RNA sequence: CUUGAGUCUCGUAGAGGGGGGUAGAAUUCCAGGUGUAGCGGUGAAAUGCGUAGAGAUCUGGAGGAAUACCGGUGGCGAAGGCGGCCCCCUGGACGAAGACUGACGCUCAGGUGCGAAAGCGUGGGGAGCAAACAGGAUUAGAUACCCUGGUAGUCCACGCCGUAAACGAUGUCGACUUGGAGGUUGUGCCCUUGAGGCGUGGCUUCCGGAGCUAACGCGUUAAGUCGACCGCCUGGGGAGUACGGCCGCAAGGUUAAAACUCAAAUGAAUUGACGGGGGCCCGCACAAGCGGUGGAGCAUGUGGUUUAAUUCGAUGCAACGCGA
RNA sequence: ACUAUGUUUGU
């Protein structure tokens, strides 16, 4: 905000996996309170990433997420009467922050029987670079590639 | 496409659009682009961007003639007059000298009206 | 403004843009590019003498600092 | 300080090219009396001075003729 | 008679004026070379220009206009105004020392002259800019602002006009009345030791004392203290208009009312408020997010419509699951 | 970039 300057809430890791990515990865997921629904959710479907991958939970999910954390975004910024969108390079956190994000939209467009089948499928087509997560990814690259003339 | 080792890059940065023309020493010109050739329509043409982005476009094209000196003579405002030097220079062409040739009256023809 | 560059690159653009604004080519530029009634050009001069009377003597204060 | 008033040269000579290239930039341009330092009188001189000598061809107008 | 005024001697600074000549930069155009698909323009565009070769770049040429830097609350001129350089003709100002004339002065109704720009007439010229105009935009409309062009005009000679916020909104002349900091231009003396110090003039800028002023502010360049003469004002509109006269080719200028109507119209300053003024700082104000409403059915409250009554009240935020 | 307007009259 203007001037309160925010010190990070911290998140406990899931328990299955002992991971801090993973259990933010659960908050993005989290409908109306649901932990214990949004934490099966992500278990069972890291659990067919695994099988139908052949690496473990953690290095399936990180090569989904390296295939869709993006490096820079466009925000719409003012110089005058201007509106440019600008390309700003994502910090770190964000860049997880957007992967988690957009792979958990893709999966519920995606049509399945179960969220967890959702979420296995699109987290295995971003592993190879075939979901729509990967899609969104390409078009905020695309878009801040085109207005690469602002800075 | 006959080789010439010493070119000259005249750069005619306005305030809409930037200009790129690599001549040889006699002033024949061997091959150019425009920050609105090279895509950038609008509002994106008149940014240092798209002036370093025609300055390889025509570092480019003109690669054939074997030029690797480049006298750089700058003509006008605009944001794209050290941007296509440095494009020029990051493109492998050796800067000789840099001018700045943008014409000055003495007090000569009177300008247009401000706009208002 | 006729740089001739020694063997950095940059240290040379640097000379450039610094022999080009000591020329004040830009300033030069973007004051013709339109017309000056002799009425503005009278009252900018006498403007920025008025600013440009600036007592430096000004500073006999305390402001608790 | 006003070199042609320490030397009490009461006519700047035109034809003096030397010391007149020290009283014009690097494209030719006059430089100002405040910079200088040189006396309202002899900076009128010096102007007349350089101008002719212009004109003669013994100074540039510009460094790109 | 010499103090005011003027003349002579020497010198100084100056875009002061008039008439010629000339230089460089740049724009435009013409011709050509290289070269290629854009250029140009805007908030974004389009009109426009461009493969019939544009734009860019280079060479040559023509022409007009204006003189970058110097350049300066610098200078000169009565004012309007005047700046590239050179020559010719020419006005004024100032300073030093003297000599000369001996109130020859000040102001000035009528009168006369000069008098920006625009405009007008005749003849030239015409690059750039540009009223008008045209097209493209923008817009509810857009007879505009913006864009692309573009005629008069802007330039020259001669002749008109005679007006400007022609302003310092401050008539001219003279005298007197604390200071400070500069600029420009002379001049005396002294250690000139070198652009320095101490005086003395002219013209200029800022600040400020007394005093003055409604206040703002002016303040030795007065809006202070006085004297001479002139011009002008007598509430706001009507109206600097009509009529008449004079002037003008015209445009119009100048001189200049009345009826009628109002109780104000004004100046300066103060407090606030406001600004598509500035600065600084905040707020789920944006931004970053999450979940909703607006669509469906129902509940409930409002309008309205209906009714015999659909009781009354709450209506921007701050009424509408509100009094209830 | 660029919007316009805000009926009359009181304490
Ligand atoms: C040197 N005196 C100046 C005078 O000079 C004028 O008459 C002189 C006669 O020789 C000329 N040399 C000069 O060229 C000319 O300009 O012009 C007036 C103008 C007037 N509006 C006021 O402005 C002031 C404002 O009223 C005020 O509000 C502001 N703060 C400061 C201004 N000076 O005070 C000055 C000042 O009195
Ligand atoms: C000695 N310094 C200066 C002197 O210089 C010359 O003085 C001598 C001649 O006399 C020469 N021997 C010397 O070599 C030379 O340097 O010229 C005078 C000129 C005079 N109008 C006045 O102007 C000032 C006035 O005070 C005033 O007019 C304005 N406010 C500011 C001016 N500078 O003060 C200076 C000052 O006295
Ligand atoms: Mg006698
Ligand atoms: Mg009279
Ligand atoms: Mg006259
Ligand atoms: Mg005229
Ligand atoms: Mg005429
Ligand atoms: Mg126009
Ligand atoms: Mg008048
Ligand atoms: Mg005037
Ligand atoms: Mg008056
Ligand atoms: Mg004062
Ligand atoms: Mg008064
Ligand atoms: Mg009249
Ligand atoms: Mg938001
Ligand atoms: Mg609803
Ligand atoms: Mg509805
Ligand atoms: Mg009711
Ligand atoms: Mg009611
Ligand atoms: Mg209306």
């Amino acid at each position: 905000p203007r001037r309160r300057v925010i010190g990070q809430r911290k998140i406990l890791p899931d328990p299955k996996f002992g991971s801090e990515l993973l259990a933010k990865f659960v908050n993005i997921l989290m409908v109306d309170g649901k932990k214990s629904t949004a934490e099966s959710i992500v278990y069972s479907a890291l659990e067919t990433l695994a099988q139908r991958s052949g690496k473990s939970e953690l290095e399936a999910f990180e090569v989904a997420l390296e295939n869709v954390r993006p490096t820079v975004e466009v925000k719409s910024r003012r110089v005058g009467g201007s509106t440019y969108q600008v390309p700003v390079e994502v910090r770190p956190v964000r860049r997880n922050a957007l992967a988690m994000r957009w792979i958990v939209e893709a999966a519920r467009k995606r049509g399945d029987k179960s969220m967890a089948l959702r979420l296995a499928n699109e987290l295995s087509d971003a592993a190879e670079n075939k979901g729509t997560a990967v899609k969104k990814r390409e078009d905020v690259h695309r878009m801040a590639e085109a207005n690469k003339a602002f800075a | 496409r006959k080789q010439v080792s010493d070119g000259v890059a005249h750069i005619h940065a306005s305030f809409n659009n930037t200009i790129v023309t690599i001549t040889d020493r006699q002033g024949n010109a061997l091959g150019w682009a425009t920050a609105g050739g090279s895509g950038f329509r609008g509002s994106r043409k008149s940014t240092p961007f798209a002036a370093q982005v025609a300055a390889e476009r025509c570092a480019d094209a003109v690669k054939e003639y074997g030029i690797k000196n480049l006298e750089v003579m700058v003509k006008g405002p605009g944001p794209g007059r050290e941007s296509t030097i440095r494009a020029l220079n990051a493109a492998g062409f050796r800067i000789t000298n840099i001018t700045d040739v943008t014409p000055i009256p003495h007090n000569g023809c009177r300008p247009p009206k401000k706009r208002r | 403004i006729k740089v001739r560059e020694n063997e950095p690159f940059d240290v040379a653009l640097r000379r450039f843009k610094r022999s080009c604004e000591k020329a004040g080519v830009l300033a030069e530029v973007r004051r013709r590019e339109f017309y000056e009634k002799p009425t503005t050009e009278r009252k900018r001069a006498k403007a920025s003498a008025v600013k440009r009377h600036a007592k430096k003597l000004a500073r006999e204060n305390a402001r608790r600092t | 300080f006003c070199r042609f008033t320490a030397e009490g040269v009461q006519e700047i000579d035109y034809k003096d090219i030397a010391t007149l290239k020290n009283y014009i930039t690097e494209s030719g341009k006059i430089v100002p009396s405040r910079i200088t330092g040189t006396r309202a009188k002899y900076q009128r001189q010096l102007a007349r001075a350089i101008k002719r000598a212009r004109y003669l061809s013994l100074l540039p107008y510009t460094d790109r003729h």
